[PDB]
RNA sequence: CGGCCAACUACGUGCCAGCAGCCGCGGUAAUACGUAGGGUCCGAGCGUUGUCCGGAAUUACUGGGCGUAAAGAGCUCGUAGGUGGUUUGUCGCGUUGUUCGUGAAAACUCACAGCUUAACUGUGGGCGUGCGGGCGAUACGGGCAGACUAGAGUACUGCAGGGGAGACUGGAAUUCCUGGUGUAGCGGUGGAAUGCGCAGAUAUCAGGAGGAACACCGGUGGCGAAGGCGGGUCUCUGGGCAGUAACUGACGCUGAGGAGCGAAAGCGUGGGGAGCGAACAGGAUUAGAUACCCUGGUAGUCCACGCCGUAAACGGUGGGUACUAGGUGUGGGUUUCCUUCCUUGGGAUCCGUGCCGUAGCUAACGCAUUAAGUACCCCGCCUGGGGAGUACGGCCGCAAGGCUAAAACUCAAAGGAAUUGACGGGGGCCCGCACAAGCGGCGGAGCAUGUGGAUUAAUUCGAUGCAACGCGAAGAACCUUAC
RNA sequence: AGCUCGUGUCGUGAGAUGUUGGGUUAAGUCCCGCAACGAGCGCAACCCUUGUCUCAUGUUGCCAGCACGUUAUGGUGGGGACUCGUGAGAGACUGCCGGGGUCAACUCGGAGGAAGGUGGGGAUGACGUCAAGUCAUCAUGCCCCUUAUGUCCAGGGCUUCACACAUGCUACAAUGGCCGGUACAAAGGGCUGCGAUGCCGUGAGGUGGAGCGAAUCCUUUCAAAGCCGGUCUCAGUUCGGAUCGGGGUCUGCAACUCGACCCCGUGAAGUCGGAGUCGCUAGUAAUCGCAGAUCAGCAACGCUGCGGUGAAUACGUUCCCG
């Protein structure tokens, strides 16, 4: 065990709490709820990116904002993807609970949605070393990325002996706290196995 | 002062360097001495010194050296190497210790005399200010 | 149908059954096994085996090598042979041109023709790389008859030297013997013990006997073909170098076989024997010491005369010759100029012996005017690793043994140089409760807990140096719980 | 404190250089040189806590100056003064001085200061190694079971014991045991939980329920070592508590296997521990108590924290280890 998770060593620091609420008798039935929610949407929703899930609570009112790649693939046109996930939601004892879909700017610039990206491509054919080149020139092709590390071990290309391989560009320095590192990891089905994606990315720092 | 072993065979590499140096002048002259730690400032203000300092005349270097005027060729063979394998013409004063096959343009006399060397340059000098002249 | 080398998937099997020219594939997900789809290459054929050539420059004439990869005889002398400076005339042997005869046919090759084409057949040339006869040329090689002095040798004048053989001889030291003084230890080691001494040792002094080796000089310095050679003197003797160039006039080089010399050890006969010292004895160390260390100690080491004939006999580099930048030490000798001419003054030159460095060469390391560079002449040797420098036969030897020198079988390598790591009972410089300085513990007792082992119907499973063992277990009566 | 990359250069090539050399540092930290010039991950810093001060701040927290108090005290009206709690900020940067230093890094000493030279302690663990551990948190390729290797239940087992190993606790006593009196903490927890006063037991405890989602109430107002007094007099003892007999309490459906605790009795080994070996450099070791998680209860002497009292020693890198 090498390296501590980015997001969780700045939590009180750069990064934010992704749920928001305070509970003092409910803390334990609050987080558990909370985790349904999560795994249902994971479960559910494949498709368009979905980079982070938040959830607010509040008595009876339940506020659940989402950031997606596409939103419009997740939100129906007359409301039959609303309203599946609100009777759905409703179903899993949340009480009244609010959707706020929203979109991100840079998808390239998020980790989880680039390590979603490679991650797809590694699954059907191609070639790991094509994937990590061209998220990292995506990525870089960004403004504000000063840095990109890329890394994905497993079976690569089907073979019988595990592999570690990873390309980094430009500054990723894990050890600064300042420094406000997106950290992005998602597991690629193969037929093989499964492998595993990390993919950590700078952009300058917060203080 | 010193030849950085490469400047001609490393230009693009070496030419960072003066894009630095510029870069450096021009936040000295915004005045951005204060705004970060004392360590990092004094670091920067040694950094600009060994800069300039090494790189006395590279501030012109746009794309190449046409040619190199050497003295004691002994002394700076990595200067005449790198014209060599760059092809550029090398006019050098030879003296009686060098060897003649790897000038161009050899000019027989004393380089271990300040004077001499001095004459020599005072003629190469000459020789580019009326070229200048005549552009 | 993995790659060489055109052409891939599924099922079955699992270190089996099997495949395989080599590398190598079979360990429940094989493009290498077996079978089916698909494919590729050929096609009345397609594969396998056997044999020859090629690839193989891997017997190298074309067309290889020998410092370290296999390969320079230990070194010389010299026989047969090979090879040979400048120049004149001649011969026409080699060499070369041309011509005539011959080189059967068939075959091969070129052209044409006939089978319906082709294979096949025929016709006409070429080829038949050669040999014999005539005629022409004389550059080169050779022969013959001369000439020359640059190679080679002689003469004369100097020079340096542990070159060799013999005889005589000197001093220091070790040992022993004798006689004084003189006491209780000496000797030896990492530490001791065997051992010597108390019957007078070790120490010190005087005297005597004997053998061997020659401190300083004394070095990467000299001599010798190599092995090798330094105490002094005398006798006999070999080679080298320089100068003059007086003499001879190619008399040169190499050298199969052959002959001679050839460290140490060893062998024979006869002497000698101080020290050292295989073997052999004890002592010690060690789990064991047929060893390293200690105390003794015989052959031998020494001399005379003979054998042996090997060495990391190495510069791991055969001999001769010519040419190809320099710089700087040092040994021997001749000479011009600074000139005191005292002075490595300096230069030039010839002969040695080192270091550093170009060009060039080499796989690299390196070599580099003392070549491992550029070339010519002659000799020795190599042809993957083991078996094996061995067996058999032979020759030599008193013997030990030496020289010459295989095969069966077996492996798919064995090797050279260099790179990156790792390591060292290699070196240097540093660190850390690593040691040292301290304080408190564990290992002993009783109990708690975990584990091994054993036991049981079951004692669920996982964790085994640091980095498993009050660990997963932050809570096993039922539940947990998996037995 | 090291691990690499781009370009350049050297080499037929594997590779080399940078990253080596001198100095310096905790550090590939920095400086000077240098066929190298730069860059990245590491080092350091940015974060938390702790040590000083300033401003803001007064409740459930303080009470110095004022009043009411009845012993029972900030208990009560009142008050920011002093603590404290929690927001913001200042403050250590070789900043200054003197000396060594290449006038460079760096280093020694001094002043000021609460603090002096990364102040103390945390969090943070580079490329990789060890096919290290974990298919029993989870997920997962392949293989296997599927009237069972799934699944329900009762009972049993995981606690078995001739031994061996490992981590601990309690001792072997007078620097102590027992009895009486008495003084000082921090941190943390609490709703079908903490649970006080009172009453009943000798004691676990029983009854009862005040007040508390808590700077308020409960954990007692909180400790033990400590201090004072008395006794014991060097003994297998007034040390030591194992083992065993009898009697109870509580939790729980249920304490046989197999819970903890309380009372009476019993009173084992043990006299400071061989070879060997472990931790620790200062608020540290040693020693004393308190709390939490898991949890109906507990095998807790374990683990994670908190405070009390508080040492000795370091000449120096030859040896052992990395």
């Amino acid at each position: 065990g090498q390296k501590i998770n980015p997001h969780g060593f700045r939590l009180g620091i750069t990064t934010e709490w992704k749920s928001r609420w305070y509970a003092d008798k409910q803390y334990k039935d609050y987080v558990k709820e909370d985790v349904a929610i999560r795994k249902l949407l994971a479960t559910g929703l494949e498709r368009a990116g979905i980079a982070d899930v938040e959830i607010e609570r509040t008595r009876d009112r339940v506020r659940v904002d989402i950031h997606t790649a596409r939103p419009g693939i997740v939100i129906g046109r007359r409301g039959t993807e609303a309203d599946r996930i609100r009777a759905d939601l409703e179903k899993l004892t949340g009480k009244q609970v609010q959707l706020n879909i929203l979109e991100v700017k840079n998808p390239e610039s998020q980790a989880q949605l680039v390590a979603q990206g490679v991650a797809e491509q590694l699954s059907n054919r191609v070639a790991f070393r094509r994937a990590m080149r061209k998220a990292i020139q995506s990525a870089m092709r960004q403004p504000n990325v000063k840095g990109i590390r890329v890394q994905c071990s497993g079976r690569l290309g089907g073979a019988e002996m595990s592999r570690s391989e990873f390309y980094r560009e430009g500054r990723v320095p894990l050890h600064t706290l300042r420094a406000d590192i997106d950290y992005g990891l998602y597991e690629a089905k193969t037929t093989f196995g499964r492998i595993g994606v990390k993919v950590w990315i700078y952009k300058g720092d917060i203080v | 002062q010193r030849w950085l072993g490469g400047m001609l065979t490393n230009f693009s590499t070496v030419h960072k360097r003066l894009q630095r140096l510029k870069e450096l002048e021009a936040m000295e002259q915004t005045g951005g001495f204060e705004g970060r730690t004392k360590k990092e400032i004094l670091m920067l203000t040694r950094e600009k010194n060994k800069l300039e300092r090494s790189l006395g005349g590279i501030r012109d270097m746009q794309k190449v050296p046409s040619a190199v005027w050497v003295v004691d060729t002994n002394k700076e063979h990595i200067a005449v190497g790198e014209a060599r394998k760059l092809g550029i013409p090398v006019i050098a004063i030879l003296d009686t210790n060098c060897d003649p096959d790897v000038v161009d343009y050899p000019i027989p006399g004393n380089d271990d005399a300040i004077r001499s060397a001095a004459l020599l340059t005072k003629v190469i000098a000459s020789a580019v200010a009326e070229g200048l002249q005549a552009r």
